[PDB]
């Protein structure tokens, strides 16, 4: 069939966050409080459009 | 009675076995064409329900 259209390095390439799971148990409650409008965004995105492609902004 | 009436019964049995035949014929004709290729009434083999299927978001996004 056609051929598999997928976003390249460039595209996927972002700085990170280099934070332990610890860490990020002990911050999770206020991440969840503070950037709770653009996770849910994501998140809407991402069960409304299957593909993962569509959601990397 | 007469002749007429043995006649005239005659013709509508006639007409009656006649009828039936053509019948035979097309109900045959019927259920070769529906079991080639069903598409009526009969011949209709069975399909899993969609009645069935989880439709509410899942753990899984990506489904």
């Amino acid at each position: 069939p056609g051929i598999v259209e997928l976003p390249t390095l460039e595209e996927l390439k972002v700085e990170e966050v280099k934070v332990s799971s610890a860490v990020l148990k002990a911050a999770a409650h206020h991440y969840g409080a503070q950037c709770d409008k653009t996770n849910k965004e994501f998140m809407l995105c991402r069960w409304e459009e299957k593909d993962p492609r569509r959601c990397l902004k | 009675d007469g002749p007429e009436k043995n006649y005239e019964k005659t013709l509508a049995i006639l007409q009656i076995e006649s009828e039936k035949a053509e019948l035979r014929l097309k109900e045959q004709e019927v259920r070769r064409l529906m079991r080639a290729r069903g598409d009526g009434p009969w011949y209709q083999f069975p399909t899993p329900e969609k009645e069935f299927i989880d439709h509410s978001p899942k753990a899984t996004p990506d489904n």
